[PDB]
């Protein structure tokens, strides 16, 4: 869900009509919104490169890519980069939304269990997410980076 | 009627999928007794591994 | 310019649209449980 | 078009159009007039865009217009330029539609297969589209260029 | 439970009209099915597949035809690994 | 199906022509009408149940059809008839937004006559109902919207005829 | 499907007759031809892409079909047409190995005319393409194989027309 | 036939025949001449094979030719022998084909249902086929017999 | 057959409506167009032989069709094909005067596909010939007439295909 | 999967090219192959009897078949013989393959859990498998028997 | 391998292996020894094949080993050669298996996606494989070369 | 031809043909029919072989078809292709003859001198012949290709 809906939901459980204090929180979000939209466009354009750089930092030139490693074979390599893309796309969605919930509902739920059955290494995946965050931070610029970082960290903590 | 609760994981070996497809990979399901036999075989043929089988409904070794 | 114009006029343009596999095949939408993770999505699934 | 997409989703659900869907339609109709102008600009400059892009492509890839290469000879070179013209026409259609779907049906599905039979190199075709984008961007105003760029980028992404 | 269902719809997808190219009459037959409204026509699109006669015999085909001439013409000649005296005594027409 | 914007595009594509001013004018015309159409569609959706009720009252009910031996006699048949009425309304609304009659041809109009003949549903009565819905719709949508709405209703009626 | 060996068997089975020398001779004839057929099939498979390319160049492309509003216009349609061409080639190869035209009737020929008419694909152009493929195939396979190859191609052409 | 089987697998895969598959076809066509001779031998000895097998079967199963039994009476005994003859003809067809498919379509599908309506015991029929195999094996040379045995065994397996 | 005047009348008759101004306007429109149509028709009639000659040269002749084993091989078949071409031309001229495509459906189009399939005449080639005639006709009739003439030719082509 | 593929897979994880030692194992398999094919044909033909004999040895004339036993009632009896058939078919597949993996992937996976929920007795099932092995051993003959036995034992160990 | 394929078809049908299927298995096991020798030859010549092919590729494509190009630099050039070595190892595995499946799972699925992320040009990779084929063909005897060629061709087809 | 060679040796010795020589003649006459087919195949595919080889050559050597280069211009390019066609015709003659002598007299003696006067580069011509060989090999079956290869190789050896 979204920051706006989150405020609404909090009021709805109370049963309270919308109040100025609530409105102020919504207003706060609205100011941040413009920045977020710009950041999202940057990420979308540079998505392929972001993944490439992050992979270079952590995934490739590693035991994983070497034979007997989890990311060995083309099929596994492709799967890992697909997962990386997912994380990036969802983080971008979360940043626009201003809420971490979407990450929980789609990405975070059942991922640990799936990975354990697959035998994918969680710590390495987390490493990759952190690497993406660093690359993203550069492109988006400082103001946007703080907002972007929290969602990346949320994914990492969940995993 | 007897029912089976089955948890099974199936990997997508033929093609990488852009869609998230979490549900297809890992699924817990209720199977009619008659259906389960065929379903079990189909999971095996796919190369999916059935982690857990339980009889959700009915009594084991019941004549009727 | 000449090599991208029709040799023959195409005097009733509608005839030449809607030739081939009908558009229905492409229009339709697919429904999955992975998309179901929302209350409205689920309702669409079921209707489908 | 956006409208077609909305209707199709509604029909599948067997429901009247949702307010959200209706809102998107409203936004699109407001955008359309601006979009029409962008399309008009490219149409007028079409001849020059194709010519300039062709030259750039041939400079980038000498081989294609060489005795070995597919593009070589007047007949073949014309066909290569005709292809570029086709893609430009598709891009204009896309801008007015507000979606890549019109572009996609005519140009991007089975494109690999068609060109492989022809033996035309797909990367060279992509370069030509990129070249056309650069020419088109220059004529367009910045915000207009960004809109046009998206459609151009899609084509380049489709063809590799 | 069958494989077709499993291959294409899987566990989580709702079936949809396939519109198949492939087997042969399948595309035209399916599309007649899809076009009919409920209760519009109850008639079988395919009562059953009618079996097909043979237009051409095996012997009419060129390669076979040739091989038949080679065995038929010069069926009777001289056999190698047969002593000549036995070969000269051998009869060609046989009966008749 | 097609919409007005796509219809223009498709006509040009078969010709192979780039979009021209005449084509642009048609597109421009659509864009102005668009806002009105969206408002009309929302009105129809909200009042759909009532529209059907009023139209049925005008033509279908208190008639031989509803009386025993009539096509709309029995609850099952009555329900079917009002379901069909709803279909016509929903599709006409879709067509009005689209600005193109094609969707009606592709989904509603194709095979309807044959279906009705097998069922023994009376076409003229159905047409009457469609015309009644049009009149009710015209009121709710208001005059500018009504003209646009009417053409699609008339298209359905002509097809069934 | 049916092949020469099975065709002989089936003819005898309907008669109820045990296999006889005359029947055996036909079977023997097939066995000799077999080796040639296998060589031809391998040639066709390796050169399949080129065969299609050449044939398209001869008949399909540089034509109104490829020009806008033509059946083979748009990438999707172009790809479909070359896919169909490949089908014809693959099935002809199967027929040549089999030594029987029946497979063509059972898979390719059945319902093709009707499919094409609904699609609006031009039959005569398709036939032209098949004939073109035949000519190219004849060259590659060489003379002994050519005659055998030609008959299956002609069979397809006659069926479609 | 072997060739039909190979083609069918290829068609399912939607591919041209593999080189390996082609090689197997080549081997089969070479083998065919030997196979024809094996079939010819059995055809000539057909009358005696059936007769001998019948006698063996009746010795093995007195019941079938007993007043209760299905085979009992001249008419019935003839029909039982006719059935044995049918199966032998099918076996010969199989040997030339190199596959059980010809045998299978004519004789093994719906066989249970047909015999159950007739009330003929299926195991007795199987014994008759086994008996025919033994007679046929004796007339055939050892390697020829092995080839013939496979087809005979299939029939016995089918009628079980 | 039906013509524009009669078509308006028939539409009103099914409604049972007396002729109204809107209907009158359509009739008036036809009356103005009439003079142009008559001139076009006279042009076509005078140049009919040449139109056929040119069109045949463009599509039919110097081809496999005319070569032995082709559909238009033998004098009898050649003569038949040009007779068919003449039919199409005459009927198109009738349609243009009438202002209605119905006559084409009633006389030419009905059963043509089936006739051709039994005969083994190639439909696509025939369509090609019709298109060729259209191009020649367009020149002779001149621009105002051309657009009107083209639609009937295209109608024939679409029907056959 | 297969003995050949198993060797390949072991090498692939190491990343090692195939070596002579590996080749020797493959060569060993190739010699054994001919024997295995003969054994498989024997088993297929006698499958119904093998099951019958094994049931007679262990399952029938027992408490299981008597009321209150697991295999009491026609439905349960039929299920048990169906399971017996599967074990036999998969063991035959394994013997041809030369690899135990197929048994793990097909038979062994999820069996224990299913049986425990059903309350089917594992030890009795194992007994049945061992009985089938003994019958199979006779039919296949000694050289084949050793090969056949290992797969039967593998199934038994898995179930236990 | 072939045997795995046969077993899998049988399991889908839930039937014992057909005689024809069994015969194909027999043929494969006989062929295997010849196949092993072909594989052994390539393994011994592996180091030289890779080296020669690399040089040919770099001559054919100066760009790849250029400052712009992916292959440029020692580290990168080594990786490019490592990739060539990987593909050769896969080909050897294929020859012994008698099927492309082993090759396919390790190397051909998701290959496009992997290389696109790396930004390595796919056509250049294909050329390298073609180059390796030519070197390998020269060392192999003609009939052996044809067998090896099929596997090499498949790789080239896959990476297209 | 083989026959001419044998006769010539005999006449030098002033003796009747030796048994060994006679045997070689016998072998040649048997081979001839196969040889004729190989030649026929290449003749039919001649137009395509030349075209494909030309393209390959021009890709391999841009310079020859460049303003400086000899091959450059339509007239010159035609002549270059005509030369390739000539060599192909000679190769066919060789195959039927069973010796390179026919090829040698028409094409390989004085070739250096002729081309040096023309200023055509001999190595480029050799590359074209190599290219033709590759195309020809693909159309020919493997054994046929080997036979054809020998004649092609000779030409390449002759011209350097
Ligand atoms: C990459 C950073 C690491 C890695 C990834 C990896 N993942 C798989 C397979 C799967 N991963 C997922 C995960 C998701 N599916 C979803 O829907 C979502 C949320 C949107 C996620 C994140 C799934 C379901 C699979 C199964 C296959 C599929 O296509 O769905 C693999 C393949 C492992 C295998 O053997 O199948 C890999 C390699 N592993 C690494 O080594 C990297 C550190
Ligand atoms: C009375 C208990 C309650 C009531 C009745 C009521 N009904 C109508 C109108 C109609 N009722 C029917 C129903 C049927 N038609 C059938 O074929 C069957 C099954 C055999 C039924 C039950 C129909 C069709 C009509 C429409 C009129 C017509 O027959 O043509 C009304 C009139 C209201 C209106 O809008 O028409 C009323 C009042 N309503 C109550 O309030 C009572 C509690
Ligand atoms: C109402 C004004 C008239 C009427 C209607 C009536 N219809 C049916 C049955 C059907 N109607 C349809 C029609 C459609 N299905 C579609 O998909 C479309 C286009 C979107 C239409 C318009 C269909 C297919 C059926 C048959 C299946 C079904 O009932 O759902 C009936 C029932 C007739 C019967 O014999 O069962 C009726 C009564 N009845 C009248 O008399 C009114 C004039
Ligand atoms: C130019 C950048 C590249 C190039 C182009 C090229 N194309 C052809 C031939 C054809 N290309 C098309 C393409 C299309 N048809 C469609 O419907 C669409 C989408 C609307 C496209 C883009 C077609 C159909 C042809 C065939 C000819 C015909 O139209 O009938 C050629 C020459 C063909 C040949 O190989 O002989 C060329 C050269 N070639 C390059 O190398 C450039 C990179
Ligand atoms: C090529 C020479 C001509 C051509 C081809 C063309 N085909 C289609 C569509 C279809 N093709 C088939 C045909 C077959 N199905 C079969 O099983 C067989 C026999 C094995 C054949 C030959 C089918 C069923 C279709 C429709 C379904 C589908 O496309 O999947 C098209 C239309 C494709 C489209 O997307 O619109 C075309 C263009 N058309 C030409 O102009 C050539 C003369
Ligand atoms: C020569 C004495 C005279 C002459 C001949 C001439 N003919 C053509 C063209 C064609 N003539 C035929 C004739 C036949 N087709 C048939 O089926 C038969 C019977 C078996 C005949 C005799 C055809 C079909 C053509 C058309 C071309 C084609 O074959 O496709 C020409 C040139 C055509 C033109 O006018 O451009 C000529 C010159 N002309 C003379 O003046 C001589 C007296
Ligand atoms: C008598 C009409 C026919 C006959 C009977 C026969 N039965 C057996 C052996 C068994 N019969 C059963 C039957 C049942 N078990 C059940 O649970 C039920 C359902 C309540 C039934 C009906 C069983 C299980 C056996 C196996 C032995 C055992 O019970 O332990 C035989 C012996 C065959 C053998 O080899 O065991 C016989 C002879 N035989 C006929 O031919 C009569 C017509
Ligand atoms: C027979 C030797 C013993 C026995 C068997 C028995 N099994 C069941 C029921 C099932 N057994 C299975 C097992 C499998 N399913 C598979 O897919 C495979 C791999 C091919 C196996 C081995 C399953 C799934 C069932 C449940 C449904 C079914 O019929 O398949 C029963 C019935 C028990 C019940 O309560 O219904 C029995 C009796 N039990 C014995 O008494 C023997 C020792
Ligand atoms: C050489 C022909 C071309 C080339 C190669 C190249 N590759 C890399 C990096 C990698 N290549 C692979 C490939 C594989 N890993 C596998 O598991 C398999 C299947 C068995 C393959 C084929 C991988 C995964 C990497 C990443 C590094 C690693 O694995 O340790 C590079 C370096 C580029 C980079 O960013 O890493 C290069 C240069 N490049 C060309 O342009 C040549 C045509």
């Amino acid at each position: 869900q979204d920051a706006i809906t989150a405020v609404i939901n909090n009021y709805d459980v109370q049963g309270k009509y919308l109040d100025g204090a609530a409105l102020d929180k919504l207003k706060a979000y609205f100011t941040t919104g413009a920045v977020r939209v710009r950041a999202a466009a940057v990420i979308s354009s540079n998505a392929t490169t972001i993944i490439k750089e992050a992979a270079a930092k952590a995934l490739i030139y590693s035991d994983l890519t070497r034979p007997g490693g989890n990311m060995y074979t083309t099929r596994r390599y492709a799967a890992c980069i697909r997962d990386m893309d997912y994380f990036l796309r969802y983080a971008t969605y979360a940043m626009l939304a201003g809420d971490p919930s979407i990450l929980d509902e789609r990405v975070l739920n059942g991922l640990k269990e799936t990975y354990n059955s697959l035998g994918v290494p969680i710590a390495a995946t987390v490493g990759g997410i952190q690497a993406m965050k660093e690359v993203v931070g550069g492109l988006v610029g400082p103001d946007a980076a703080k907002e972007a970082s929290i969602y990346f960290d949320y994914l990492s903590s969940g995993l | 009627s007897r029912y089976f609760k089955v948890t099974a994981c199936i990997p997508s070996l033929k093609r990488v999928r852009t869609g998230r497809e979490l549900q297809n990979t890992f699924f817990t399901k209720l199977v009619p007794y008659e259906n389960w036999f065929t379903e079990q075989q189909r999971i095996q043929k796919a190369g999916g591994k059935v982690l857990s089988v339980k009889l959700f409904t009915g009594v084991q070794g019941a004549n009727t | 310019q000449e090599l991208g114009t029709p040799i023959n006029e195409r005097s009733i343009p509608e005839m030449y649209v809607n030739q081939g596999v009908p558009a229905l095949k492409r229009q339709r939408k697919v429904f999955k449980q992975s998309q179901a993770t929302d209350r409205e999505s689920f309702d669409a699934l079921v209707t489908a | 078009s956006v409208l077609t997409k909305a209707i199709v989703n509604a029909d599948a659900e067997a429901r009247y159009l949702s307010p959200g869907e209706l809102d998107r339609i409203k936004s699109f109709v407001a955008s359309g007039e601006r979009r029409l102008r962008i399309a008009q600009t490219l149409t007028e400059a079409r001849e020059r865009i194709v010519k300039q892009a062709g030259d750039q492509l041939f400079q980038k890839r000498p081989d294609v217009v060489s005795p070995g290469g597919n593009a070589y000879g007047e007949k073949m070179t014309a066909l290569c330029l005709r292809d570029l013209d086709y893609y430009l026409r598709l891009v204009t259609y896309g801008i007015v539609a507000g979606d890549v779907t019109p572009i996609e049906e005519i140009g991007i599905i089975g494109v690999k297969e068609m060109y492989n039979s022809l033996q035309t190199p797909i990367p060279a075709v992509a370069e030509g589209v990129r070249a056309m984008k650069n020419v088109a961007t220059s004529l367009l105003s910045g915000d207009d260029a960004a809109e046009a760029g998206f459609y151009f980028d899609y084509l380049v992404g489709a063809m590799q | 439970d069958g494989e077709e269902y499993g291959r294409l719809y899987g566990e989580d997808t709702v079936p949809s009209w396939q519109f198949p190219t492939l087997p042969a009459a399948n595309y035209p037959n399916s599309v007649e099915l899809y076009n009919r409204f409920t209760r519009q026509d109850d008639s079988l699109v395919v009562p059953s597949f009618k079996p097909i006669r043979s237009k051409m015999d095996i012997a009419s085909m060129p390669l076979v035809q040739a091989a038949l001439k080679e065995q038929q013409a010069t069926k009777t000649a001289l056999d190698m690994s047969r002593p000549m005296f036995l070969e000269l005594g051998r009869s060609f027409k046989g009966a008749d």
